[PDB]
């Protein structure tokens, strides 16, 4: 009864994909010592 | 009726062109009082020894300003936190010299702000109004008081209070910055959130309305003559507005509700305000704005700079230059 | 409406948990590693903490020629032996 | 520091001044449970 | 009903996020500049431009972290990833300050496809285009800031850069440099915001105060519905209000309403304008009689006498780390220092 | 200066005084609707 | 579920506890549940502040607000102010957390399990706001306990050690209050006084014999007070005065504790005698004139005459004039010449600093003293950098001082504004307005035109 | 000594958890009051005891 | 540093615990 690919789809996902990936990076970055 | 009685139905008259009220009672005369000696000080008062080490400072017309660098300057810091009215100098020429004219208009203006902002919340009353008006002007009169009262007080002195001038102004916020990093403070950057925010909320909303006017009136005329004063119809079209403005962004973000929509016009700048206000007066104690000089550190352990520590240079600056011949032992503790 | 389904029923709905429990620990993992395993310093250029300076320079390797700026950030790094 | 006999506990004692503020987020995840009506 | 028409439609449909022709442009390049700042800002260093760390990689926070501006060396280069400095390497151009660039120009596009929505949505729906209109006050700011002023100066290194504490900084160096507070422009510029500001508030305040009981309930904002025809508070007793405590007040609600847009739209007009000096160094920084008179009278202080030493602190104090490309070496005995300090 | 003090004592305490008993006199009744609140 | 929605109660979620307005037993919940939290927070965070504590670091140097308040009431320490046994803190901390179960039990008993409403169920405890005789009744209850407490800590000083004493003979001591101001003249004299500089107000007491004698008098004072509103019904003039509904005497009270609040942020800022600067760390005032102390100290031990030498402005550099002639610091802590302290008395003469007393009797411990609070002045980030907002990283540092007077003034300034809230919305409510204007009924169609 | 404090004071802890989450939940049950309500008196007594056993024990381990 | 994060985990827990709890026993929330 609904579609799944639309283009609020992608434009959540041109978002949220990226926005999961760099907060696994700063993430990782809490425990980088000089 | 008696006469205190007929007295009293008049102070609280809802018929007098301007409302006078209780509050008003006391509002009329300090405000007239604190104007009058504004206006005299500002046109013609002698300098002012400020930082109290008898190197005084010309604010008026008469001694060499304009509109832009004149000011009343503020009282002098040998008084510090002393009240200082007239009968206790020995004469006006000393008072003058000391400063008396800034505390004459601080105590009397803040005392008849005050005041307005209860005749503000009295006249709600009178005329059968909600009565939160007043609230959101306690974020300006909030303000006030942190700098001519709070600020002061926390560092001893009404000499170091903002002075009643424009270039005076300036000069208290270079010195805030250098002595507070007040731009690295999460309360002042809240506040300029609430400016910003409070502007950019203005223009929206102004256009917003503006762009939905329902057509009432012809090209050759102004559009303002196609609301009438009292009508009771709603004077644009709300549905058309938020078409519009959630097709801009998405129908969600936007305000179908016009009270749900006037409250956030109020909250926000209100509120970030508030916090402005809490931020002087926080600093006014020195708890200061975020420091983070020579955080970032190399392996060896070099200073790697931040642009935070580009900020520290330029408060250095601020900091030794400001009140050159003030300080005598190494470092600025209030 | 747009046509679109409700948020509300996709975020509550057990098969969007079911792609979204694997495709979200995946993504965070794979930024994780990007930093972990270095990855990042070298598509960025970005220094590492040893590598600011060389053991003994107290010198910012500021760039200063337009058109030479690449060999002369080359250098630099050589620089560091 | 806490008495030796009771530095075990030395992990809950950091953590217990937080849980007022815990009581205000409380009050949302209740709210929410019942549709904020 | 040909190619372009069909395309017309589908680019029109009303979905949750409205794409339209203006679509086009917006997305890219709004999309590359947001994601151009926080690549930068979380992985890109400043060392090679300013002598700066500005990333999350590098230590620095949400307050410290920045896209930086190029070397001043690069002068006004597009800085291109194609371009002759970088020549195609995407990491040297990162090094070389080709975000900035980047976020600048794909940000200003940007801009311009914001506004194009602004009007291609007006018109779609059959309002007046004034939304549009009053965001001609952001691209102003944005044109002259960004784009106008370094272009009159030395080099992009003179922009602001993306970040907090750079564009905190940005602020801190218009004081020293360019007595910017004393500029009538930007004193316009803060009557427009303040006063802005000041009207959001009063506004909201006042309708949230004179509103009519349209329901039974104490929480009163259920009592309102968007098809209704009435006006949901009464102007009349917020004239009689205003009129009574302020000695004037709004009678006209289209008035009101268009000056709400007015002063916050001419506000930053007027700022931008004198940013667009600044990029001359055509400042408001002295009053020349002052000058003259300070210069003969050794006794004579004003406030802005006091400002401008502070000033002079700032440049002699900030311009070495800000300024590296100038190499800057100021022996302590010649820094500008009063007593103890 | 002790006359000018001793002026302003009284004015203060004038003006004062119509404040405090200005609004102890019945100010909740001075309302458009609901007088009796005693 | 009575009340818990919109529609039935009139107030949205978000203002939710408006629904207890009239609800005596779920509010009585809501109340001893929100004395749980304050006890629960007193004694976990006590906890936690002795789990950090390293005995021989100043307690200023650890971020302390509540170990400082057990220490003044003399618990737990010696000449000095020197830690001599945590155990006391041990005890306040856990009894207090013990306490918190009990009025959080209560607390969750009756806000959903016990009588939703308490007249029903007792005529004792059951009460109307409208009802004035009531109000003032548990209004009297309430006085009765403030006294009593008062008076506790006047048995604290008198009966069971005593108080710490800054300024007790030969160095600050724990010592007990044996001869305590009962001098009406002295006690209300201090309420008399000017707020501003040189004067103080209530924030100037200087002696603990005052501090004890002004808990007497307050005690007495309320206990009597209390029975005062028990016995009697509020007068004509009263009645005609206020609005007579639980917001408003919720106003009322949010207005006295903004008031209450601000006059503690100045308490703390100022005032070292119940906020002892052994504790609490040195105040603005001290640090500043610590550090002229301490420079008059090195510069002289060089050879230096501090009473004959003049500074760049033409004032003395160490030692200078009041406005009215007596000696004090030089420098701008001329701002902080009111200051007054343990560690500086013993250098003040009846003109105020002595020359003589400063070249020949200034002692070890007085350098000492003036070096720790100069370089322990309440400067700092909101990080916790010590020092001027241009200090680098180095000293974790923000004096108690601080955090106690900003916290205080940000709360004392909502609740300012919380009771304009409340008390226009009382106002509004008990009219009837504060709804909105009645369309067929609206007021300022009814008035004549301005003009 | 020691084995019997850390013993009362563990139970001490466990019990107060328990009671924390089952108190309102009990409050707040349509089913099983009776029960409940016992439960609740006797983990009220048995709280009160522990508390006052680790008191007593804390003088003979400190 | 691993009971504090454990602590707070269980405390952090039982708070929404006590609402699912009530939730699943349709309970007077
Ligand atoms: C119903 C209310 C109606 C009110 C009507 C108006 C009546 C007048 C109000 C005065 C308002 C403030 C005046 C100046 C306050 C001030 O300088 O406060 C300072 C004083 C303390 O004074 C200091 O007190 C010190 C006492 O310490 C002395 O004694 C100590 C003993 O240990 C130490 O030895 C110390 O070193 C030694 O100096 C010294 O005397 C100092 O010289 C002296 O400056 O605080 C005090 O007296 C008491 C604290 C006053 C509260 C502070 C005002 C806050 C207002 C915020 C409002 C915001 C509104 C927003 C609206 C929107
Ligand atoms: C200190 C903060 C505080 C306190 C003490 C209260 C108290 C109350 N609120 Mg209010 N409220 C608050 C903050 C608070 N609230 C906040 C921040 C909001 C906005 C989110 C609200 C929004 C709100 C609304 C909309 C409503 C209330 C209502 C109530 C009352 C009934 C609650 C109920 O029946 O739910 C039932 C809840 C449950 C069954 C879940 C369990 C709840 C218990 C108390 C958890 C106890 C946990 C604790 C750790 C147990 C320790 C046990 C140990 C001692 C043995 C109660 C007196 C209601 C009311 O007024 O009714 C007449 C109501 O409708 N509140
Ligand atoms: C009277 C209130 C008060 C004061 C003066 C202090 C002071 C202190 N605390 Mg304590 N504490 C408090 C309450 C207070 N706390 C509360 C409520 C808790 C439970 C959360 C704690 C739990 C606690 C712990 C676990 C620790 C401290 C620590 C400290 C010290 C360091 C503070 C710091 O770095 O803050 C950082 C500053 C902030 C986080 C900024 C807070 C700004 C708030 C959010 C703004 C709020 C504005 C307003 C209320 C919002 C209203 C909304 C508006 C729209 C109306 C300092 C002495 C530390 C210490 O050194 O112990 C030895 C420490 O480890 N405190
Ligand atoms: C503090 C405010 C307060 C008030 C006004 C009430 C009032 C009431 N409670 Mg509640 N309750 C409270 C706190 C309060 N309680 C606390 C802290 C707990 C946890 C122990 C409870 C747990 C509770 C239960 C389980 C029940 C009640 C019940 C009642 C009702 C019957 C009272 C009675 O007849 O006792 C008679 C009076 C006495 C036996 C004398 C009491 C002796 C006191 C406790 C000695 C200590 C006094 C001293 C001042 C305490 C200082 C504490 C302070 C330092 C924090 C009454 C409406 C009953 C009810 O609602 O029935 C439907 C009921 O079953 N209460
Ligand atoms: C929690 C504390 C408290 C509260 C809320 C009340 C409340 C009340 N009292 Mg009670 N009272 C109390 C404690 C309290 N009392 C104590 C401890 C005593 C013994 C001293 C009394 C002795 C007492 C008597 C003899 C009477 C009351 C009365 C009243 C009622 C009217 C009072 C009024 O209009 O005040 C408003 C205050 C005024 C109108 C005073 C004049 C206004 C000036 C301008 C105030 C300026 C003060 C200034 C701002 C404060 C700064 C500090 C100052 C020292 C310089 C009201 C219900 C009256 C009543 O109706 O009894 C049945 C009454 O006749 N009380
Ligand atoms: C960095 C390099 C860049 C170079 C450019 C390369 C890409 C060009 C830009 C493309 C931007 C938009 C692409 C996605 C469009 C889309 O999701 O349409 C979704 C469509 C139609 O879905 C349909 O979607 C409709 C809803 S709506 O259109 O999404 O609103 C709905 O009516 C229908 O039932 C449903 O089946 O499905 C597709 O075929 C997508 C084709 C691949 C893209
Ligand atoms: C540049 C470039 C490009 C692009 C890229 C992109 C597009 C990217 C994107 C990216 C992205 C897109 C990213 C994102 C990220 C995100 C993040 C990182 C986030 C974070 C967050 C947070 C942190 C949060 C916070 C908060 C807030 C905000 C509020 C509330 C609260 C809190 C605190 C939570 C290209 C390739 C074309 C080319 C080359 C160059
Ligand atoms: C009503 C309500 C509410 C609220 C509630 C509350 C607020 C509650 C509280 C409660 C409380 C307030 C509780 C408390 C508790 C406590 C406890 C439970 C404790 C315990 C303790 C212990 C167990 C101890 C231990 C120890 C010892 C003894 C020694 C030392 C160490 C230690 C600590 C380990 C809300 C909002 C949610 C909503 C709904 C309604
Ligand atoms: C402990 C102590 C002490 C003492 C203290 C005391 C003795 C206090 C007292 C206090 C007091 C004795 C207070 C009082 C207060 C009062 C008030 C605060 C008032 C208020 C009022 C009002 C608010 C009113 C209002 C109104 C008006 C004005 C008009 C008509 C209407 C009405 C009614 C609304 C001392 C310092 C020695 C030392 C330290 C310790
Ligand atoms: C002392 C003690 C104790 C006690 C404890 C307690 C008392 C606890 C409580 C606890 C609690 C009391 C908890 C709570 C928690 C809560 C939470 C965790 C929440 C969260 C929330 C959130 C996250 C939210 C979200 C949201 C929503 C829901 C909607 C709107 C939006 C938002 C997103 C905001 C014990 C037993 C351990 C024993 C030992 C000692
Ligand atoms: C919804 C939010 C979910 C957030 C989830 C967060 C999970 C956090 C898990 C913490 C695990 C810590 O695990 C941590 O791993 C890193 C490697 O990456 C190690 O770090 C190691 O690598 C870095 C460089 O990358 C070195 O500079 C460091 O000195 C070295 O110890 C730490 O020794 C280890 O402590
Ligand atoms: C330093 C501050 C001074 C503190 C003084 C404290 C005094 C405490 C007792 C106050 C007595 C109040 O007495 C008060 O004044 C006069 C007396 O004719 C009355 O007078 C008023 O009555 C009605 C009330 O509806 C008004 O409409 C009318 O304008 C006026 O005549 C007030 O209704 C009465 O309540
Ligand atoms: C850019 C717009 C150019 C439109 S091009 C246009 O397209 C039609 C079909 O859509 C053709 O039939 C027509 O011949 C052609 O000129
Ligand atoms: O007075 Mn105005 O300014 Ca407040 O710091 Mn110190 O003192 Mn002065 O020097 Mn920096
Ligand atoms: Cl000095």
């Amino acid at each position: 009864s609904y579609p799944i690919f639309t283009v609020r789809w992608v434009a959540v996902h041109t978002l949220a994909v990226p926005t999961i990936f760099f907060l696994g990076a700063i993430a990782a970055m809490q425990f980088i010592q000089r | 009726a008696n006469l205190w009685e007929r007295f009293c139905n008049w102070v609280t008259s809802t018929d007098n062109r301007l409302y006078v009220g209780w509050f008003g009672v006391i509002m009329i005369p300090t405000l007239l009082a604190a104007t009058i000696c504004f206006v005299i000080a500002f046109i013609a008062a002698p300098p002012v020894d400020i930082d109290g080490i008898r190197e005084p400072v010309s604010g008026s017309l008469l001694y060499g300003n304009n509109i832009i660098t004149g000011a009343v300057v503020p009282s002098s810091n040998a008084i510090g936190l002393h009240f200082y009215p007239i009968w206790e100098a020995a004469s006006l020429d000393e008072w003058l010299y000391n400063g008396g004219p800034y505390q004459l208009i601080i105590f009397h203006f803040l005392l008849g702000a005050s005041c307005y902002m209860g005749r503000q919340w009295e006249l709600s009353y009178r005329l059968g109004m909600r009565p939160w008006i007043c609230v959101a002007y306690s974020a300006p009169l909030a303000s006030a008081f942190a700098v001519f009262l709070i600020y002061p007080i926390g560092q001893g002195s009404f000499s170091d209070g903002m002075p009643l001038g424009i270039s005076g102004t300036f000069n208290f916020m270079i010195v805030f910055q250098a002595e507070h990093n007040i731009l690295m403070h999460p309360f002042h950057q809240l506040g300029v959130a609430g400016v910003f925010g409070g502007a950019l909320f203005c223009a929206m909303h102004g256009s917003l309305v503006t762009s939905s006017l329902i057509r009432e009136t012809t090209e050759t005329e102004s559009a303002n003559y196609g609301y009438k004063f009292g009508q009771e119809e709603e004077t644009y079209n709300i549905v058309a507005a938020h078409g519009y403005f959630g097709r801009l962004i998405f129908q969600y973000a936007s305000f179908n509700n016009s009270r749900s929509l006037h409250f956030f016009l109020a909250a926000w700048p209100v509120v970030g305000v508030w916090f402005a206000a809490l931020g002087i007066s926080t600093m006014a104690f020195n708890l200061n704005g975020f420091n983070f000089n020579h955080s970032v550190i190399d392996a060896k352990g070099n200073v790697i700079n931040t642009w935070a520590d580009i900020i520290n240079r330029a408060n250095l600056g601020m900091e030794v230059m400001h009140e050159r011949n003030a300080h005598n032992f190494p470092l600025d503790l209030a | 409406t747009t046509g679109e389904r409700p948020f509300s029923d996709i975020i509550t709905s057990v098969r969007y948990w079911v792609i979204h429990s694997i495709t979200i620990p995946a993504l965070f993992i794979a930024g994780w590693l990007f930093v972990s395993t270095g990855l990042a310093y070298d598509v960025f250029g970005t220094p590492r903490p040893d590598s600011y300076y060389a053991q003994e320079q107290r010198s910012i390797p500021l760039v200063t020629d337009r058109f030479e700026a690449k060999q002369q950030v080359e250098t630099f790094l050589e620089q560091l032996k | 520091k806490l008495p030796e006999a009771y530095a075990i506990f030395d992990p809950l004692v950091d953590v217990l001044p937080v849980i007022p503020v815990l009581f205000l987020a409380l009050a949302f995840v209740w709210q929410a449970a019942v549709g904020f009506r | 009903r040909g190619w372009f028409d069909i395309l017309d439609d589908w680019l029109k449909r009303d979905r949750f996020v409205f794409v339209g022709w203006s679509g086009i442009l917006l997305f890219p390049c709004a999309y590359l500049a947001l994601g151009g700042w926080l690549t930068g800002t979380t992985f890109v260093t400043s060392w090679y431009t300013h002598g700066l760390a500005s990333s999350y990689l590098e230590g620095c926070n949400f307050l410290t972290v920045a896209v930086s501006t190029p070397a001043n060396s690069m002068g006004h280069s597009l800085l291109l990833l194609w371009g002759p400095e970088a020549q195609g390497d995407f990491t040297r151009w990162c090094q070389l300050g080709g975000l900035w660039t980047f976020i600048a120009l794909h940000g200003a596009f940007g801009l311009i496809g914001f506004m194009l929505r602004q009007f291609e949505i007006a018109r779609l729906v059959g309002v007046r285009p004034y939304n549009a209109i009053a965001f001609s006050a952001p691209i102003a700011v944005f044109v002259s800031v960004f784009l106008i002023y370094p272009l009159g100066q030395s080099s992009w290194f003179f922009a602001p850069s993306f970040g907090v504490a750079a564009i905190f900084r940005f602020l801190l160096f218009f004081q020293g440099f360019h007595n910017w507070t004393l500029n009538p422009f930007h004193m316009m510029g803060v009557a427009g915001v303040l006063g802005g500001a000041l009207l959001c508030a009063i506004h909201g305040a006042t309708v949230e105060n004179t509103l009519f009981q349209d329901g039974e309930g104490a929480s009163t904002f259920r009592a309102f519905n968007p098809t209704q025809a009435e006006e949901t508070y009464s102007m009349v007793t917020a004239n009689r209000f205003w009129s009574q405590i302020f000695g004037i007040a709004f009678s006209n609600k289209r008035w009101l309403h268009f000056f709400m847009l007015f002063v916050p739209v001419t506000g930053l007009w007027m700022s931008a304008i004198g940013v667009v000096g600044l990029a001359l160094n055509l400042r408001s920084y002295d009053f020349i009689s002052q000058e003259i008179r300070a210069a003969e009278d050794p006794e004579f202080e004003t406030f802005y006498t006091k400002n401008l030493l502070l000033n002079e602190g700032i440049r002699a104090w900030m311009a070495p780390q800000d300024q590296p490309h100038e190499n800057f070496v100021f022996p302590e005995e010649v820094l500008p220092r009063g007593n103890a300090l | 200066m002790e006359t000018l003090k001793i002026t302003v004592y009284i004015v203060v305490t004038f003006f004062v005084l119509l404040f405090v008993f200005g609004f102890l006199s019945g100010d909740p009744a001075r309302n458009p609707k609901r007088k009796d609140l005693e | 579920a009575t009340n818990r929605d919109q529609e039935s109660s009139g107030f949205a979620w978000w203002a939710g506890n408006a629904r207890l307005i009239n609800l005596s037993g779920k509010l009585l919940g809501a109340h001893v549940a929100h004395a749980g939290l304050i006890v629960f927070w007193a004694g976990a965070m006590t906890l936690f502040e002795l789990a950090h504590f390293i005995p021989e670091k100043p307690m200023y140097e650890q971020g302390l607000i509540l170990i400082p308040h057990i220490a003044t009431l003399g618990w737990g320490v010696g000449p000095g102010g020197e830690v001599v046994d945590t155990f006391p803190f041990f005890v306040v901390g856990v009894v207090h957390l013990i306490s918190s179960a009990v009025l959080g039990f209560g607390g969750v008993y009756h806000a959903i399990r016990g009588p939703e409403t308490l007249e029903e169920y007792s005529s004792f405890f059951g009460y109307d706001w409208k009802d004035k005789n009531k109000m003032t009744t548990i209004l009297g209850f309430h006085l009765i306990v403030l006294g009593i407490g008062a008076l506790l800590l006047v048995a604290k000083a008198m009966f069971f050690g005593g108080l710490y004493d800054t300024w007790a003979p030969g160095g600050g001591d724990v010592r007990v209050i044996t001869n305590p101001t009962l001098d009406p003249r002295v006690i209300f004299g201090y309420l008399l006084k000017s707020p501003f500089g040189g004067e103080g107000w209530i924030v100037s007491v200087n002696n603990l014999e005052d501090v004890v004698g002004g808990h007497i008098w307050i005690g007495l004072i309320c206990i009597a007070g209390g029975i005062w509103h028990i016995l009697t019904t509020p007068f004509g003039w009263a009645r005609r005065a206020f609005i007579w509904s639980g917001e408003a005497y919720l106003s009322y009270s949010l207005g006295a504790l903004s008031m209450m609040g601000f006059i503690a942020t100045c308490f703390v800022w100022f005032n070292n005698t119940v906020y002892p600067s052994e504790f609490y760390g040195p105040t603005g005032p001290e640090a500043s004139q610590a550090q002229a102390m301490t420079f008059l100290i090195r510069d002289q031990k060089l050879g230096a005459n501090v009473g004959s030498a003049q500074g760049p402005t033409g004032l003395g550099k160490y030692l200078m004039r009041s406005p009215t002639g007596e000696i004090i610091f030089g420098g701008e802590t001329m701002r902080f010449w009111d200051f007054r302290g343990p560690w500086l008395e013993p250098l003040r003469g009846p003109n105020g600093l002595d020359l003589n007393k400063i070249k020949n009797d200034i002692q070890p411990w007085q350098e000492r003293r003036a070096a720790e609070y100069m370089t322990h002045a309440p400067l700092g980030s909101l990080n916790s950098v010590g020092g001027v907002a241009t200090e680098i990283n180095s000293v974790n540092f923000v004096s108690p001082r601080s955090w106690l007077a900003t916290s205080h003034f940000v709360l004392a300034f909502f609740f300012l504004v919380g009771h304009l809230w409340h008390a226009g919305r009382a106002r509004a409510a008990a009219a009837g307005f504060e709804k909105g204007i009645d369309r067929e009924s609206e007021p300022v169609l009814s008035m004549p035109s301005l003009d | 000594m020691t084995i019997l404090f850390q013993l009362a004071l563990a139970a001490l802890v466990i019990l107060s958890f328990v009671m924390v989450i089952g108190v309102p939940v009990a409050y707040a049950s349509p089913q099983d009051w009776d029960r409940s309500k016992q439960l609740i008196f006797l983990g009220s007594g048995l709280w009160i005891a522990l508390v006052l056993v680790v008191g007593v024990l804390n003088f003979f381990v400190v | 540093v691993i009971a504090q994060l454990t602590m707070i985990a269980m405390i952090g827990i039982a708070g929404p615990m006590i609402i699912f709890l009530l939730a699943v026993r349709r309970g007077n929330l």
